[PDB]
C-alpha cells in the first residue's frame, strides 16, 4: 500500500487501468481514481471539490457520532424521551425540554429561537475565521491548519502526516456514504439506524431494506 | 440541376451531403434558426451536436468527453428501459399471462407466492429470493461494468463507447466510415428520445401511478378531459 | 464600492482570501461567492451569469405575479383563487379564469389552448434572445438595449453599472424571495402574504418551527 503515486489503490482495482484519469495523478489523500462524471478536470475545481469532500466527511464523522450515540447510550443505561436522532429536534418542544444527558438539571432547553440565534453568531465568525483569517492563523494550509488545532501535535513527521490524512479522508468518505445511509433508512421505516441494525440481526433474510420496497409506490 | 428523383433521394451512392446536416458548421442546431452563436467547443465534430450547452456544463473538453460517455451509456440504458417497461404491459395486452405488467411494480413480483414467473410461467425464470437476483446482478455486473473501462474478453484496446469488434458489431453495421457516422448520431438522437420517454415514465408513474399504456389509453379515449393537467392539482400542499 | 478588488464581498471584512483570484471585479454583483468553483472556466462563468440574470428576472416577476393578488385579496376583490399555489386552479373551475374576477375581461376555459398559445408566443420570444429579431439584433444578449428600454435609463455607463448591480442584487433577493416562497408554500398550505398575516398575528409561535416536525417518516 502506498496511498500516493501512479501505483495507489484505485477504485476498481484491476478495472481501473484505462478509466483513471489524465488530471488526477497521486498526489492528494484518497485518490482512487474515481472522476468518472468527469468534474475536477481544472484544478482550482479540483481544489474547492477537496475542501468540500473534507469539510462534509469531517461534518458527517460527527454526524454518524450524534446519530448512533444517543440510541446506543439509551439502549445501555441514561433513558431518554425521544431517544431516536431524527426525532431530536422535536425534544424542545417537549414538556420538559431537549437535555444533554437527560436529567432535570443540565440545560432546560425549552427555546428553538435561542440556541439558533446563538449558533447562527458564533459560526457567522467561527466558518468566516474557517475562509481566512482568525486568531489561530491566517495563511495556513486551510484544509490542515494545525498549530492552535493540535494540543497533541500528531502532524510533526511528513509521512504519517500523509497517512493520517489518507486515512481520515478514508473514514470521512465512509462517515458521508453511512450517513447517506443513516438518511434514506430514516426514511423508508421511520424507526432508529440502531433498531434498524438490531431488527436485521433478529431476521437477516426478510427484515432487510426489501421489506420496505413496496412502501414507496404511488397511489391511484 | 436536379431531377426529381435525386430530389426523392432514389440514389444512395451519390449522398455525401447526409452527414452535413448532423456534422460540421452547416448542420440543424436547438434553436433551429433562432440559436445564432453555437458553443465554440461544440464544433460538431461528435454525434447529437445541435449547439446546445446552455448551462455550459462541457466547456472544459475532458469533462465534455466524460459527459458524452455518461450521454451515451444513459441513453442506451434508457433504450433498453422504455424498450422494457411497456413490453409487458404489451404482452399483456396481448394475452400473455403476466401478473404486474406496469414496470413500477414489477419489483415486487419477487414477494409473491410462486417468486417471478418471467412470462407469466412456473417453467420459466421462477425466481423467488429477491437477494439471490441481486447477488448474481452486482456480481455479473461488476464483471460487465469493470470490463467496459479498460477492456477485457470482448476486446480489450478498443474505443471506451463504440468497441465494435466481433462481439459489439456482430452483424456489421459499421463497417462504412459514413454509415458508422450517421448510425452514431442516429443512435444518440433515439437515445435521447428514449431518455426523454424514460423521464416521462418516472414522471407519468410518479403523479398517476397507473400503467404508461394505461395512460395512453386514458390519452386516446379523451384527449382533452384526461390530459397531463387533470393530474396537475394532484401536489397542492394543504 | 460594488467593483474592482476592493467591492463589496460575501464575507465581508472577513473577506479577503476566500475570494476566488478568477472573480475580478467588473461583473455586476461580483460579491467573490463561488466557494465550489463552479464558475472557474471563463464559459462558465459568462453561461452561469447568463442563468443568474434570467432567473433573476424570472424570478421578480415571479415575486411580484405571486404577492400582487394576495395584496388585492387584502384590497378587496376576491379573485378566481387567490393563492399563487392553487391560481392555476382557475382556469378548472366553471367560471373560468376571471383575470381581476371580471368575466367579462379573460374567462378563460381550455387550458390546453393557453398551453399552446403560451408555448408559440414564448418559444418565439425565447429563440429572440439568443439572434436578436425584431427588437434587436447581436447586441449583449444579457444587457440589450435600445427596444427594451424605451425611457433608455442606459445612459451614463457608471450610472449603467450602478443599476446593473442593483438589479442583480434586487434579483439575487427575488430568487431568495421565491425561494421561500417554494419551501413555506409546501410546509405551510397558505398564501404568503397569509404566512405574513400568521407571522404577525403572533410572532413567536407562528414560524417555521411549528410545522418544523410535519416531515417525519414514522413508519
Ligand atoms: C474488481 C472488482 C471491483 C468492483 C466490481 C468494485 C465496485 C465498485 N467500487 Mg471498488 N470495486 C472493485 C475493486 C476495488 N474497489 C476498491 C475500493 C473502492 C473505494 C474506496 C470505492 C470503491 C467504489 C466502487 C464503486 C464505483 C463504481 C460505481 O459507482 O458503481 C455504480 C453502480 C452501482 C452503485 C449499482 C449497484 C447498486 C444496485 C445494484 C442498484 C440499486 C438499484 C436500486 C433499487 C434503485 C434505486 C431506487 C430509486 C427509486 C432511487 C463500485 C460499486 C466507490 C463506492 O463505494 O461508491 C459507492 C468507492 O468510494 N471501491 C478496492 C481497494 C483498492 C478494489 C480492489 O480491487
Ligand atoms: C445538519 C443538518 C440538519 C438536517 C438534515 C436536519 C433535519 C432534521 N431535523 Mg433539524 N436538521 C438539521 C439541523 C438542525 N435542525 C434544527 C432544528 C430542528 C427542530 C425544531 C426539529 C428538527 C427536526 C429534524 C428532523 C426531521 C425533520 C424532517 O424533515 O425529516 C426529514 C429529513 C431528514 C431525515 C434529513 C434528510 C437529509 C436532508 C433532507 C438533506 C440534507 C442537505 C440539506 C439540503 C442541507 C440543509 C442544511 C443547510 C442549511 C446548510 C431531521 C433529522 C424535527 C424533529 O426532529 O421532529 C421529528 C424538529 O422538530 N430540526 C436546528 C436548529 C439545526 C441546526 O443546524
Ligand atoms: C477561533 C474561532 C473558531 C471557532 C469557534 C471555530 C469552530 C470550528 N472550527 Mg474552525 N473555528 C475557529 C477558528 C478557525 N478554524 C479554522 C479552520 C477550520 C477547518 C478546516 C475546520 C474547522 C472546523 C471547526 C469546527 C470543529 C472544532 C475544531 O476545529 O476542533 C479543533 C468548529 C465549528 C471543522 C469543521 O467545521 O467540521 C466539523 C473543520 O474541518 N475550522 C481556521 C483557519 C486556520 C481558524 C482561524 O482561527
Ligand atoms: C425555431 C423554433 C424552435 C424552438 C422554439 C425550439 C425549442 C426547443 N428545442 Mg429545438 N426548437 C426549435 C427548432 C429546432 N429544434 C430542433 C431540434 C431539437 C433537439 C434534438 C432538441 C431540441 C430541444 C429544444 C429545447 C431546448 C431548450 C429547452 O430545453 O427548454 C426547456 C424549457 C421549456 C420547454 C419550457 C418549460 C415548459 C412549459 C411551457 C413551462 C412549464 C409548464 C408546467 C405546467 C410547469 C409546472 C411544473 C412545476 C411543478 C415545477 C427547446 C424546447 C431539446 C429538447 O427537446 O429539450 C427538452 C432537444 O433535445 N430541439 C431542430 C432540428 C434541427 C429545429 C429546427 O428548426
Ligand atoms: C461579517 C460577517 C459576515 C458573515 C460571516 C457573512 C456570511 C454570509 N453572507 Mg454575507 N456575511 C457577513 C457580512 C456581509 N455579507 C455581505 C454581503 C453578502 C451577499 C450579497 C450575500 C451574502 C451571503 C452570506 C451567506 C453565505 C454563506 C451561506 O450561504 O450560508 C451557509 C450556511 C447555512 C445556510 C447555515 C444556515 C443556518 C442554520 C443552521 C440553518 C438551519 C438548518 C435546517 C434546520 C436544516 C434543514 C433541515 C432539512 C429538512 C433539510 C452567509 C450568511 C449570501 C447569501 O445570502 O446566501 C444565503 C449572499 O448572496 N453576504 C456584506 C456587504 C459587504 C457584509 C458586511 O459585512
Ligand atoms: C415554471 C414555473 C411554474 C412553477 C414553479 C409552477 C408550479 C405550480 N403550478 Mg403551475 N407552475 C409553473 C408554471 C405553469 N403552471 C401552469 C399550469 C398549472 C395548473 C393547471 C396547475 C398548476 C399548479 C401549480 C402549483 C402546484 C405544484 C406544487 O407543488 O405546489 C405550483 C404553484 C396547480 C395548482 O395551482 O393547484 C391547484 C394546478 O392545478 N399549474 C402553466 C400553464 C401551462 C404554467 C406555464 O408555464
Ligand atoms: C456502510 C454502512 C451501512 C451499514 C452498516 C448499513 C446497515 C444496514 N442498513 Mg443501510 N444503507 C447504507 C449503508 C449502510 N447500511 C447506504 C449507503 C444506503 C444507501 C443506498 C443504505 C440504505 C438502506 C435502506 C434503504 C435500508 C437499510 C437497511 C439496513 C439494515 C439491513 C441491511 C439491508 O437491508 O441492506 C441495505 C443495504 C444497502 C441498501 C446498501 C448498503 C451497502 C452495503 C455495505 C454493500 C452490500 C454488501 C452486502 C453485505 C452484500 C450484499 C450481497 C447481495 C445481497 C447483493 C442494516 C442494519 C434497511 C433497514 O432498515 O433494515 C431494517 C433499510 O430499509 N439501509
Ligand atoms: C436504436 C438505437 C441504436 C442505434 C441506431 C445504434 C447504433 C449503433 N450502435 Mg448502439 N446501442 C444501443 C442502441 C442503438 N445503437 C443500445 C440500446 C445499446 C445497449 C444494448 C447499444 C450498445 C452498443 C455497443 C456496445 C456498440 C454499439 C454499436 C453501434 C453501431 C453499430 C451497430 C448498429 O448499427 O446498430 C443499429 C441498431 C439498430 C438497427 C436497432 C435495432 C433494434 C433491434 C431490432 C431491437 C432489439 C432489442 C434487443 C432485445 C435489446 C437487447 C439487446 C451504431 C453506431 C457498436 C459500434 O459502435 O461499432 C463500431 C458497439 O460497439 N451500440
Ligand atoms: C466521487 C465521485 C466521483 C464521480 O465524479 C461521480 C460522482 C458520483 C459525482 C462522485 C460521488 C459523489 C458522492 C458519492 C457524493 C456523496 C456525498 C454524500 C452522500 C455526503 C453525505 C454527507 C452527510 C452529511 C454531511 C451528514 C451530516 C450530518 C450532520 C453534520 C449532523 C447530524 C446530526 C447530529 C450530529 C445528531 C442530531 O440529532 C441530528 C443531526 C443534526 C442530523
Ligand atoms: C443537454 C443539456 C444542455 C444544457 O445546456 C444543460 C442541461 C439542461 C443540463 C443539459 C440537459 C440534460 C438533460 C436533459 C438530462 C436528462 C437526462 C435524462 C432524462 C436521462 C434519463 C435517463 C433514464 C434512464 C437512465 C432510464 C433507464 C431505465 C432502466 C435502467 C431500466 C429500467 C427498468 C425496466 C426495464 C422496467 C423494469 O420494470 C424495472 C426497471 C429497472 C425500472
Amino acid at each position: 500500500i502506498e496511498w500516493y503515486g501512479p501505483d495507489r489503490p484505485k477504485f476498481l482495482g484491476p478495472f481501473s487501468e484505462g478509466d483513471t484519469p489524465a488530471y488526477l495523478t497521486g498526489e492528494f489523500p484518497g485518490d482512487y481514481g474515481w472522476d468518472t462524471a468527469g468534474l475536477s478536470a481544472d484544478p482550482e475545481t479540483f481544489k474547492r471539490y477537496r475542501e468540500l469532500e473534507l469539510i462534509h466527511a469531517r461534518w458527517a464523522m460527527l454526524g454518524a457520532l450524534g446519530c448512533i450515540t444517543p440510541e446506543l447510550l439509551a439502549k445501555n443505561g441514561i433513558p431518554f424521551g425521544e431517544a431516536v436522532w431524527f426525532k431530536a429536534g422535536a425534544q424542545i418542544f417537549a414538556e420538559g425540554g431537549l437535555n444533554y444527558l437527560g436529567n432535570e438539571n443540565l440545560i432546560h432547553a425549552q427555546s428553538i429561537i435561542a440556541t439558533l440565534a446563538f449558533q447562527v453568531v458564533v459560526m457567522g465568525l467561527a466558518e468566516a475565521y474557517r475562509a481566512n483569517g482568525g486568531p489561530l492563523g491566517e495563511g495556513l494550509d486551510p484544509l490542515h491548519p494545525g498549530g492552535a488545532f493540535d494540543p497533541l501535535g500528531l502532524a510533526d513527521d511528513p509521512d504519517t502526516f500523509a497517512e493520517l490524512k489518507v486515512k481520515e479522508i478514508k473514514n470521512g468518505r465512509l462517515a458521508m456514504f453511512s450517513m447517506f445511509g443513516f438518511f434514506v433508512q430514516a426514511i423508508v421505516t421511520g424507526k432508529g439506524p440502531i433498531q434498524n441494525l438490531d431488527d436485521h440481526l433478529a431476521n437477516p433474510t426478510a427484515v432487510n431494506a426489501f421489506a420496505y420496497a413496496t412502501k414507496f409506490t404511488p397511489s391511484a | 440541376k436536379k431531377t426529381i428523383r435525386e430530389k426523392a433521394g432514389w440514389w444512395s451512392n451519390g449522398g455525401n451531403e447526409k452527414l452535413s446536416a448532423f456534422y460540421g458548421p452547416d448542420r440543424g442546431l436547438w434553436l433551429g434558426p433562432l440559436s445564432g452563436t453555437t458553443p465554440a467547443y461544440l464544433t460538431g465534430e461528435f454525434p447529437g451536436d445541435y449547439g446546445w450547452d446552455s448551462a455550459g456544463l462541457s466547456a472544459d473538453p475532458e469533462t465534455f468527453k466524460r459527459y458524452r460517455e455518461l450521454e451515451l451509456i444513459h441513453a442506451r440504458w434508457a433504450m433498453l428501459g422504455a424498450l422494457g417497461c411497456i413490453t409487458p404491459e404489451l404482452l399483456a395486452k396481448n394475452g400473455t399471462p403476466i401478473v404486474e405488467p406496469v414496470w413500477f411494480k414489477a419489483g415486487a413480483q419477487i414477494f409473491a407466492e410462486g417468486g417471478l414467473d418471467y412470462l407469466g410461467n412456473p417453467g420459466l425464470v421462477h425466481a423467488q429470493s429477491i437477494l439471490a437476483t441481486l447477488a448474481v446482478q452486482v456480481i455479473l455486473m461488476g464483471a460487465i461494468e469493470g470490463y467496459r473501462v479498460n477492456g477485457g474478453p470482448a476486446g480489450e484496446g478498443l474505443d471506451k463507447l463504440h468497441p465494435g469488434g466481433q462481439f459489439f458489431d456482430p452483424l456489421g453495421l459499421a463497417e462504412d466510415p459514413d454509415a458508422f457516422a450517421e448510425l452514431k448520431v442516429k443512435e444518440i438522437k433515439n437515445g435521447r428520445l428514449a431518455m426523454f420517454s424514460m423521464f416521462g415514465f418516472f414522471v407519468q408513474a410518479i403523479v398517476t401511478g397507473k400503467g404508461p399504456l394505461a395512460n395512453l389509453d386514458e390519452h386516446l379515449a379523451s384527449p382533452f378531459t384526461s390530459n397531463a393537467f387533470t393530474y396537475a392539482q394532484k401536489f397542492t400542499p394543504q | 464600492e460594488f467593483y474592482g478588488p476592493n467591492r463589496a464581498k460575501w464575507l465581508g471584512p472577513y473577506s479577503e482570501n476566500a475570494t476566488p483570484a478568477y472573480l475580478t471585479g467588473e461583473f455586476p454583483g461580483d460579491y467573490g461567492w463561488d466557494t465550489a468553483g463552479l464558475s472557474a472556466d471563463p464559459e462558465t462563468f459568462k453561461r452561469y451569469r447568463e442563468l443568474e440574470l434570467i432567473h433573476a428576472r424570472w424570478a421578480m416577476l415571479g415575486a411580484l405575479g405571486c404577492i400582487t393578488p394576495e395584496l388585492l385579496a387584502k384590497s378587496g376583490t376576491q379573485f378566481g383563487e387567490a393563492v399563487w399555489f392553487k391560481a392555476g386552479a382557475q382556469i378548472f373551475s366553471e367560471g373560468g379564469l376571471d383575470y381581476l374576477g371580471n368575466p367579462s375581461l379573460v374567462h378563460a376555459q381550455n387550458i390546453v389552448a393557453t398551453l399552446a398559445v403560451q408555448v408559440i408566443l414564448m418559444g418565439l420570444v425565447e429563440g429572440y434572445r439568443v439572434n436578436g429579431g425584431p427588437a434587436g439584433e447581436g447586441l449583449d444578449p444579457l444587457y440589450p438595449g435600445e427596444s427594451f428600454d424605451p425611457l433608455g435609463l442606459a445612459d451614463d455607463p457608471d450610472t449603467f453599472a450602478e443599476l446593473k448591480v442593483k438589479e442583480i442584487k434586487n434579483g439575487r433577493l427575488a430568487m431568495f424571495s421565491m425561494f421561500g416562497f417554494f419551501v413555506q408554500a409546501i410546509v405551510t398550505g397558505k398564501g404568503p402574504i397569509q404566512n405574513l398575516d400568521d407571522h404577525l398575528s403572533n410572532p413567536t409561535v407562528n414560524n417555521a418551527f411549528a410545522f418544523a416536525t410535519k416531515f417525519t417518516p414514522s413508519a
